[PDB]
DNA sequence: TGCGAAATTCCATGACA
DNA sequence: ATTGTCATGGAATTTCGCA
DNA sequence: TGCGAAATTCCATGACA
DNA sequence: ATTGTCATGGAATTTCGCA
């Protein structure tokens, strides 16, 4: 079997009902399973619309040969196969109730979700305008497993924003009770 | 003037009135008897008077101006005189063109690792599709790589939104634009600083400068055109389809896509090149830092055979940028302070301030 | 086809497929083991559609789409195919620029005599003055001797108010002019026969073919800049000073002015030429004959190295004049119907009207 | 003495009061004494403004170092004078009541008086129109003492209007008596 | 029958949008 | 059925003044 | 060890206003 | 303180297939 390559593969997966941002309520994660490069895209709901709105920006730059994802409505709606079939996607999904990635991709779905968390706390309305920031720390992250960060993987090169701080990622114990002010 | 004339008239000898013509008296003027005919000599005291007479009926250059004087007079090294009032004249030093060109383009080196370089710039207006009217052109100077952004003006603004999402993919070291309002507002200045981005100009009115990404404004508005030839004109919707063709099409001379040159792969795109599929990750990128360094660059061109290169200390002028109807194409002589490349100078501008130019927005001032 | 790749896979030869390589089954495709990797060989009756999709992909020409096809199959003469898509491609045809040069420029004999021809046209629109627009500028062709006069408009109506006053003087056997409204209007055409006068049209959108007046232009515009520099720009009054004192500038090719070349003699102006002083008028006029007719005349350049010249039959595109903004920049092909002069040519334009065109408003269609 | 030349000097004169032609009521003369060539040129009045204003559409063709005239109030103007000083052209003037020109120049303004009357009878009001044929007539006429035209005296060439007919210039004994129409 | 310097000629360059 | 042109100012070449 | 034809490379041309 | 570029399609040159 042939070695594991970028645009392989990308898993897709929504995060959220988020708290309104510039009038966006959810994002759109992809990663790509070779080299654990994330992007994000911040849309207005879980639908086959928005995804399809969204991933035409991302495919405008590449075309992975597979998509994964859970067994989300906006991904198991036919809208969502024609468009896929239209650009040669092939689509696979994880059977219900038991998702499965890899380990790099449950890692770094991990980090999405703790770094977003982390970072909405004190300011839960200005996460839109934070995401650039966000996949840069992401996708200039050290992988313990291979040796080198996602930036490298995709294009072979250092990043001009090495992320040097491997960063905390753990509520402070003053965020701890500032996210338990605002859930009341 | 009288006394030289004076001591001709006699039979002496003088420095410049050759011995062997007869000088003579006649209706009061010092006359000479020259091959051609007889020529009055004027008085030294009267021939700067006379050149100028001649050069200002149409403000001739160096032979149309002796051409008339030679019509009357003669004396020792007219042209001299004439050259001498061509350089003062300062209607024909704004107003005419150069008769020397500049010297041979440099070309630059190619940066070395994709987003060490940018090349931003806006094409439009073109016409209104979805509310839109531009485009920007990023090209990332190693790879060709480019990103489309619809946009309703060349502003700050739109740059910035269009940015902000580019470069949550990486940043880049340095951005290279022309003198746009959009890129050179104190704005834009910020927008970069806060992120550690070096802004870097174009001299101005010089898209040469700009060459790598006004270069790839063609390529986009030809597929553009060709993708909308016997339909309206509605290029939003084809802006990602052209961004994706052109990142996927090999430059002949490369042997590589753009795509190529930033991933060392294909994506799931049609015709994608296979030859890698047995190699590691590790392996491939290997290989594409290898054909990375390998890539052709061009030579600077012969020099034309009258060109001229920019000297310190030279006056020189620069090319009026907007000029107005029936108004002179340069400004006064300015002094090249600092040569910073064969083909970049630092001019004193008379007011005076620094300016950095191109050298095809100069011509040398002519006659000294 | 299926035919052909049946019977090479039981190992036997077929012209265009070299016998060296294997040939064989798999995924139930037809592969071939090449030097630089393992490619598909298509059936015949399947690479047409395969060239094209290649093709689409950013409309390329032949090594950009060679390359994107090399990277999946392989076949004879795969080029040879490509080829004739590339002159297949309507889109392509008309959009793409031309990489083949105009032959060399020619230089029409001087007109034998003043009045021989005329060679006319407009400048503007200048800044108003005194609620005059425009120039009409009439060059003898022999003597470059030039009439100014001032218009609020480029009409017909003021072209022969204009020609009346001028005509009193002398009658021309030709008046030469391009295609602007003023002078290709039927009322123009009657003022002309009205006279004996032939008028003769600049091919379209090429004023090369007016040279000797569009340079008069230059002359006059640049003369006009330097008198003004400073002061508003009130060209009305100076016309008539421009007209005087460029027909009596020198040429230094020449040397002889306009004015000398149309008298034979200067009038009372600033520095005229004496020499014929003591010939009698029909000395004077004789030795004028023999000035006019051994003037300076240049010669044809040399061709540049990759020029071409149109041939009776070829197919060729015409320029589209005005392109709208993301429009093709050629006309659809059409045939050379006959060859006027190596620069000159009618063609048949597809509707097809007979339209006589500069071959610098043509292009050579690619691949036959 | 140097042979005569043209540019030497310019005979120059007024005809009228004439019938209104597009609102003009005079013609300035201009006759080259070398050659014979003539200019014509409408005014509005005899007045040293109109002279000026149509010797300086003439004077931007060709200078002449002299320009002769009689004591006309025009010519004798110091605005005139001075109009002739700032061009280096030297005025003269033939004495009172005793106009001299020269046998060619007498016979070239009759020409002109007769060419004129001829051609303004039957259309006394149309002759604005007729000023630039009048002049290639009179340009294009053989000179008996000369064999050449002013036309082939002034450019070293024929001319493409060779005017073959030596016309009548004598009235026509109908327009004789149209003539005596008119003025009744 | 030759030298140094002046005069003349040559001609690439750019502009008539 | 029509077609480039020519001012310009350094450099190249030729001619001049003298011997 | 050399031939004819195909493949590849070279590069003038023009256009990003 | 900055700097031309590169698709294109005939032609030139090189390589291939075969001997
Ligand atoms: O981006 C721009 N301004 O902000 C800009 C301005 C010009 C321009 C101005 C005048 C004439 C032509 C011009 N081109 C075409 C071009 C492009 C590249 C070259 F090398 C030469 C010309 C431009 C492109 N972009
Ligand atoms: O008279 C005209 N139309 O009626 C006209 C039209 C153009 C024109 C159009 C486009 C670009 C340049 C143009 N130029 C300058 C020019 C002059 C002479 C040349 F050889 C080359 C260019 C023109 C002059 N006159
Ligand atoms: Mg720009
Ligand atoms: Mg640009
Ligand atoms: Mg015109
Ligand atoms: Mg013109
Ligand atoms: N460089
Ligand atoms: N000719
Ligand atoms: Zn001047
Ligand atoms: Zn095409």
């Amino acid at each position: 079997d042939r070695p594991q390559k970028p645009f392989d593969k990308f898993f897709i997966d929504y995060i959220g009902p988020l708290p309104p941002s510039q009038g966006y309520l959810y994002v759109l994660v992809v990663v790509d399973g070779m080299t654990g490069f994330t992007w994000l895209y911040p849309t207005k709901a879980p639908s086959t619309s928005a995804t399809v709105k969204s991933l035409n920006v991302l495919t405008s730059i590449a075309i992975p040969k597979v998509i994964h994802s859970d067994q989300g409505a906006a991904f198991t709606s036919s809208t969502f196969a024609e468009w896929a079939k239209e650009r040669g996607i092939h689509l696979e999904f994880s059977t219900p109730y038991h998702p499965q990635s890899s380990g790099k991709v449950e890692r770094k779905n991990s980090d999405i979700k703790r770094l977003l968390t982390k970072l909405l706390v004190g300011r839960p309305t200005k996460w839109y305008d934070l995401l650039p920031v966000v996949q840069l720390a992401l996708n200039n992250t050290y992988s313990p497993v291979l040796k080198y960060t996602p930036h490298q993987l995709l294009f072979g090169i250092d990043s001009n924003t090495p992320f040097a701080n491997q960063d905390t990622l753990d509520l402070t114990r003053e965020e701890e009770l500032s996210l338990l002010q605002e859930i009341r | 003037l009288d006394a030289e004339l004076d001591q001709l008239l006699q039979g002496h000898y003088i420095k410049g009135y050759p011995k062997q013509y007869t000088y003579f008296l006649e209706d009061g003027k010092v006359k000479v008897s020259r091959p051609e005919g007889v020529k009055i000599i004027p008085p030294q005291s009267d021939r700067q008077k006379i050149v100028l007479q001649a050069h200002n009926l149409a403000h001739t250059g160096r032979e149309a101006t002796l051409l008339k004087i030679a019509n009357l007079y003669w004396w020792p090294n007219m042209r001299k005189d004439v050259v001498k009032q061509l350089g003062r004249c300062q209607q024909c030093l704004i107003t005419n063109a150069s008769n020397k060109a500049s010297g041979p383009i440099l070309r630059p080196d190619r940066p070395q690792k994709p987003f060490d370089k940018f090349f931003i710039d806006y094409i439009g207006p073109l016409p209104p599709s979805q509310g839109y009217l531009y485009v920007l052109v990023v090209v990332d100077g190693m790879t060709g790589f480019t990103w489309l952004y619809p946009t309703k003006a060349p502003s700050t603004s739109a740059t910035v939104k269009s940015l902000n999402v580019l470069t949550s993919i990486a940043i880049p070291k340095v951005i290279h634009s022309d003198q746009g309002a959009a890129f050179t507002s104190s704005t834009f200045a910020e927008w970069a600083k806060e992120r550690g981005i070096h802004l870097e100009f174009s001299t101005p009115y010089h898209p040469q400068s700009s060459g790598k990404v006004e270069r790839k404004n063609s390529d986009i508005k030809r597929l553009l055109t060709k993708l909308l030839v016997g339909r309206p004109t509605k290029w939003y919707d084809l802006l990602p389809v052209v961004q994706l063709a052109l990142n996927n099409t090999y430059s002949p001379v490369l042997k590589y896509t753009p795509h190529q040159l930033l991933f060392g792969i294909d994506s799931n795109t049609p015709f994608a090149n296979q030859d890698t599929l047995d190699l590691t990750r590790e392996e491939e990128l290997s290989l594409l830092q290898e054909i990375r360094t390998s890539l052709y660059h061009p030579s600077t061109p012969p020099a034309s055979s009258r060109s001229w290169s920019p000297v310190v200390g030279q006056l020189v002028q620069e090319r009026v940028a907007r000029p107005a109807s029936l108004r002179p194409r340069w400004h006064k002589p300015s002094t090249v302070l600092k040569v910073l490349n064969p083909r970049t100078v630092v001019i004193l501008d008379h007011l005076g301030n620094n300016r950095t130019v191109s050298i095809d927005n100069l011509k040398p001032t002519s006659h000294q």
